[PDB]
């Protein structure tokens, strides 16, 4: 199911993709800090998952360049998405990452992968998984991380919940950080991303050494039961440049809030 | 040793005592570096390779000698990291026994760390060896042929070499380190997995988001550390310290002094406490006040 | 040479124990691994356990592990299989022969038969 | 583990002959290197063949291992009068060895 | 193999310091009194100029 490429909607991302720099605890302070970090009010991109045709969603998987580093928010109700892929070349030529959310393993490996052109995982395990297909062939390893993947923020608990995950990936110093939050979408709002305050925890980090240029968001994508179905639901893809913010920390520790520096005038004399 | 058999070592934490601990290791010797620092080395990409060895030509496996098994069956290159470890298996595969077959014909002598897979009947003569073994044509594989009552020479001896790779990406392989107690309300220097500081320590009533690890202060300085082993959240507070001033009324007019000790209690530095050490601070029969 | 004097046979009451004693002579007795195996009357052969000497290394047979003891001495190089105590079941031809991992006969002792019956 | 059927049970021919010392294997073990013991009435069993076929030291070249896998065969070209005895076969090179249930030689009855 | 250089040694010695301690260097936990083996070995090693 291949179908042309739309331009993505554009969206400001107000207060959005801030996150803990360190596991330094503060405490009732302003702490200001210069690191990459998402422009606040700045003007993002989005596509959703999709990943259909024939009215069933519109095909959308394109190998974003990865840049200094992503942030990825996601709003899908179920798996829709699965995982992810990390590479400079995309080819079984040049080890890549594989992230994976079936089952309770991350399969956070560092191999080569020869891709397929479309990698689609299963959706919802076939009745036995796409994993197969995603990578057209698997040849060498570096190393492989088994643990609880990043997404078990599960839907059932409630309804009108769409599961958001926001996630920053950063690699430094051979260091691939991922930051991430999960959030109780409550409300549909089927406009945009919640323009609230919120932090994204350290994650994981990945000791693995390297290089990143480009990145494909790895799909989950069953059956038809017209090809797989998945649904659709909003993705949202940005870079984040370095830059300076003055953020407030509470007696728990957590930051309440932030502002960045530059946007506007008001900022710089806070 | 014709084909031996490779392996990766990686995101490990490697101690080698166990080693030590086996009897029949009898081969500690690690032309690289010294055994000692071992341990304490932090490597990455760590390959090992094992072979079977008649245990005579053990030396001339060393690297920088040379012998017809270092010549085809086995290669090990003169610079060397980590270290030839042999043990005399005569237990297990002796017995005779032929399974474990050493190749002693090869056109040139191989690379190093190169592995001789495939076995071509030898054409040392001239003539070409077509027509199977033949006259100056011998299959390269000769039968180890670990018969028991060869004690004193080519007995089994099993031999596995460790080869260390330098660094190349962050070390992902080391030994353990910061193993001792823990102790609390005392001046005592700390190392919390790599944040070296000194002061007393307690128990603190501050909460810690899982992910934090340490805390600092207003002036950005340590305050608060969870303990690696213990999910424990331990306040530091520097070892008590001041400013000492001495009141007198003149040399010439007695020679009495009175010691002031600024901005402490009495009670946490008393005339017990060194810095200044001579002075004993006279003694608390002295009187001492208390003071704003 | 290398011969594997087994003990006389013997005839027991079930309940006691029985240290079957396997002489082996000829050869080193660290140097070799030894074992047992059992016959009942009419069947086919099994495999007791083999025991090294040298560093007294006893892999007892499954099946039999644990049912039965099996030592040997290095100073008077003999098989000392203790077979725990006796059961009336345990009337049998056992040799003791020179096997290992491996599994060669190299030398079979004379065996012994051992009778448990009231 | 591997059970050992040395079919067949019993072989009644004439002296001299040929036989067939068929040990079926339930799973095919041929680096196990199968063992032929010979065991003669009263006697201390003999290890035929080693080493799969490989010819047991002091053996009459008249014996001749050969199969493999699941199923190995002993051939006596000429059967002596010695040569009626019982026939085992056991596991050589595998986990807890088993010796099959044997095989025996007769003439007439 | 007259020259000679120790392989092992307890610590560093002190700026301008003369160690002839000629005695097997103990690695391991178990006494090894004259006895070179497994964590058992005397310091010295020959340079072998070639
Ligand atoms: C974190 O902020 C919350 C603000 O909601 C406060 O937590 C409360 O602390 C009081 C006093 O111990 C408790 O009685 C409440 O049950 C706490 N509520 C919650 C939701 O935890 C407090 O200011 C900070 N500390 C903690 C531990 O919550
Ligand atoms: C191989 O496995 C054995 C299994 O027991 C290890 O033996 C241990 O260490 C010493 C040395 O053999 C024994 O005396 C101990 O009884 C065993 N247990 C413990 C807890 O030490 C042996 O160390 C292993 N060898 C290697 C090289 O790993
Ligand atoms: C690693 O940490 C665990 C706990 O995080 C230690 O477990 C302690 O001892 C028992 C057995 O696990 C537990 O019931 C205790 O609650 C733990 N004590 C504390 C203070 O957490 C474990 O001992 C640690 N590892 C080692 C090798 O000591
Ligand atoms: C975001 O940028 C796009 C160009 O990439 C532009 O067309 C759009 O108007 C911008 N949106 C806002 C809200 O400024
Ligand atoms: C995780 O690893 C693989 C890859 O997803 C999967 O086949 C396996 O069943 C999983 N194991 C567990 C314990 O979830
Ligand atoms: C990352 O890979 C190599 C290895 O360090 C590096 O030299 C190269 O510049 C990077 N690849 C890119 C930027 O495509
Ligand atoms: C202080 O002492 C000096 C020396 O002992 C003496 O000369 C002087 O008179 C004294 N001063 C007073 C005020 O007594």
């Amino acid at each position: 199911t291949t179908r042309t490429q739309l331009p993505p909607a554009y969206t400001n991302s107000f207060t959005r993709g801030v996150y803990y720099p360190d596991k330094v605890f503060r405490s009732s302070v302003l702490h200001s800090t210069q690191d990459l970090f998402l422009p606040f009010f700045s003007n993002v991109t989005w596509f959703h998952v999709i990943s259909g045709t024939n009215g069933t969603k519109r095909f959308d998987n394109p190998v974003l360049p990865f840049n200094d580093g992503v942030y990825f928010a996601s709003i899908e109700k179920s798996n829709i998405i699965r995982g992810w892929i990390f590479g400079t070349t995309l080819d079984s030529k040049t080890q890549s990452l594989l992230i994976v959310n079936n089952a309770t393993n991350v399969v956070i490996k560092v191999c080569e992968f020869q891709f397929c052109n479309d990698p689609f995982l299963d959706h919802k395990n076939n009745k036995m998984e796409s994993e197969f297909r995603v990578y057209s062939s698997a040849n060498n390893c570096t190393f492989e991380y088994v643990s609880q993947p990043f997404l078990m923020d599960l839907e059932g608990k409630q309804g009108n919940f769409k599961n958001l995950r926001e996630f920053v990936f950063k690699n430094i110093d051979g260091y691939f950080k991922i930051y991430s939050k999960h959030t109780p979408i409550i409300v549909r709002e089927p406009e945009d991303l919640p323009q609230g305050f919120s932090a994204l925890e350290p994650l994981v980090d990945l000791p693995i050494g390297i290089n990143i240029t480009r990145f494909q968001t790895l799909l989950a994508l069953h059956r038809s039961y017209s090809g797989w179905t998945a649904g659709a639901a909003a993705y949202y893809v940005g870079y984040l440049q370095p830059r300076t913010f003055l953020l407030k920390y509470n007696e728990n520790g957590t930051i309440t809030d932030a502002v960045d520096c530059a946007l506007d005038p008001l900022s710089e004399t806070k | 040793v014709y084909a031996w058999n490779r392996k990766r070592i990686s995101n490990c934490v490697a101690d080698y005592s166990v080693l030590y601990n086996l009897a029949p290791f009898f081969t500690f010797k690690c032309y690289g570096v010294s055994p000692t620092k071992l341990n304490d080395l932090c490597f990455t990409n760590v390959y090992a390779d094992s072979f079977v060895i008649r245990g005579d030509e053990v030396r001339q496996i060393a690297p920088g000698q040379t012998g017809n098994i270092a010549d085809y069956n086995y290669k090990l290159p003169d610079d060397f990291t980590g270290c030839v470890i042999a043990w005399n298996s005569n237990k297990l595969d002796s017995k005779g026994n032929y399974n474990y077959l050493y190749r002693l014909f090869r056109k040139s002598n191989l690379k190093p760390f190169e592995r001789d897979i495939s076995t071509e009947i030898y054409q040392a003569g001239n003539k070409p060896c077509n027509g199977v073994a033949g006259f100056n044509c011998y299959f390269p594989l000769r039968s180890y042929s670990f018969r028991p009552t060869y004690g004193v020479g080519h007995q089994p001896y099993r031999v596995v070499v460790l080869s260390f790779e330098l660094l190349h990406a962050p070390a992902t392989v080391c030994g353990p380190k910061k193993s001792t107690n823990l102790v609390k309300n005392k001046c005592v220097n700390f190392n919390f997995n790599g944040l070296k500081g000194t002061g007393v320590l307690t128990e603190s009533n501050k909460k810690f988001l899982p992910f934090q690890q340490f805390g600092r202060d207003i002036a950005d300085t340590t305050d608060a550390v969870r303990d690696p082993q213990t999910l424990e959240i331990l306040d530091i507070t520097p070892c008590s310290f001041g400013g000492v001033s001495v009141i007198t009324p003149g040399t010439n007019t007695s020679n009495q002094v009175a010691v002031l000790y600024q901005g402490v209690n009495c009670t946490e530095v008393p005339v017990a406490i060194q810095l200044t050490p001579t002075w004993r601070v006279y003694s608390t029969g002295s009187n001492v006040f208390q003071t704003r | 040479e290398v011969q594997l004097v087994q003990s006389g046979a013997e005839v027991k009451k079930p309940g006691e124990s029985l240290k079957i004693s396997c002489k082996g002579s000829g050869f080193s007795f660290t140097s070799y691994w030894i074992g047992w195996v059992r016959q009942m009357p009419g069947k086919g052969l099994e495999w007791m356990g083999i025991i090294y000497p040298g560093d007294s290394d006893t892999r007892y047979s499954p099946s039999f592990q644990g049912q039965v003891t099996i030592s040997a001495d290095k100073s008077i190089s003999t098989a000392y299989l203790q077979w725990s105590s006796l059961k009336a079941s345990d009337t049998a031809m056992y040799y003791c022969a020179r096997g290992g991992y491996e599994d060669v006969f190299d030398i079979w002792g004379q065996g012994t038969m051992v009778t448990v019956s009231s | 583990e591997i059970v050992l059927t040395q079919s067949p049970g019993t072989l009644s021919l004439s002296p001299g002959g040929r036989a067939t010392l068929s040990c079926r294997a339930s799973q095919s073990v041929s680096s196990s290197y199968l063992a032929w013991y010979q065991q003669k009435p009263g006697q201390a069993p003999r290890l035929l063949i080693y080493g799969a076929s490989s010819r047991a030291t002091g053996i009459p070249d008249r014996f001749s291992g050969s199969g493999s896998g699941t199923d190995f065969t002993l051939t006596i070209s000429r059967l002596e009068p010695e040569d009626f005895a019982v026939y085992y076969c056991q596991q050589y090179g595998s986990s807890p060895p088993t010796f099959g249930q044997g095989t025996k030689v007769e003439i007439k009855r």
